[PDB]
């Protein structure tokens, strides 16, 4: 439940992000970092539990949309979805300090 | 049931 | 969590109800009268869990719309969404019946 790489190769975008979005490379840029605790509680966060499906993260088939532009807000989830609510935060240093504290709480 | 919004994910997930 | 309080603020009600429907004021008491353990099983039956999302209940934006008229089936709930799909039952007592069985047995 660490392969992250395997949860890029099946992650898909919405609200007007793509694979090639500057805020989605800083995003994959932070969470390749992520240690193994950081990741689980992203895991948790975005999909409701840190347990990997039989098959790898691939099968959460995971979303990335875009809910607003720069804001102060922090990113929400829809775990029935395996969606991550993902505003276009203006800096890398920014949208990593959100989002740990978005996935922190628990 | 947010098909009560328009997001495209679930229109694809439903 | 418990602060059903914030969950009761941003409530929105379909369907014909409405904020000052009778049956939905005995909704209020009866689960504000609910024990933890209750309130716990309501949150788990109504959105899919029993924590408290990043900001409290009100951030569920929970649904109350009305499912039908008086029956003896059992209220059901969209968790996805946080939806209470409701039927118009004749009292308080019914209600508070037909609801304790419905979250206790799911």
């Amino acid at each position: 439940n660490l392969d992250f790489q395997a949860l890029e190769e099946t992650t898909e975008y919405d609200g007007g992000y793509t694979r090639d979005s500057v805020l989605i490379r800083e995003f994959w840029e932070i969470v390749h970092s992520f240690t193994d605790e950081q990741k689980r509680l992203f895991l948790q966060f975005t999909t409701g539990t840190d347990r990997a499906p039989v098959g790898g993260l691939g099968k959460l088939k995971m979303i990335i949309a875009k809910n607003g532009p720069d804001t102060e807000r922090l990113p929400t989830s829809h775990t029935c979805f395996n969606v991550l609510l993902l505003p276009e935060y203006s800096s890398k240093e920014k949208l990593k300090e959100r989002l740990l504290k978005a996935i922190t709480y628990a | 049931x947010x098909x009560x919004g328009f997001w495209r994910y679930v229109y694809q997930k439903c």
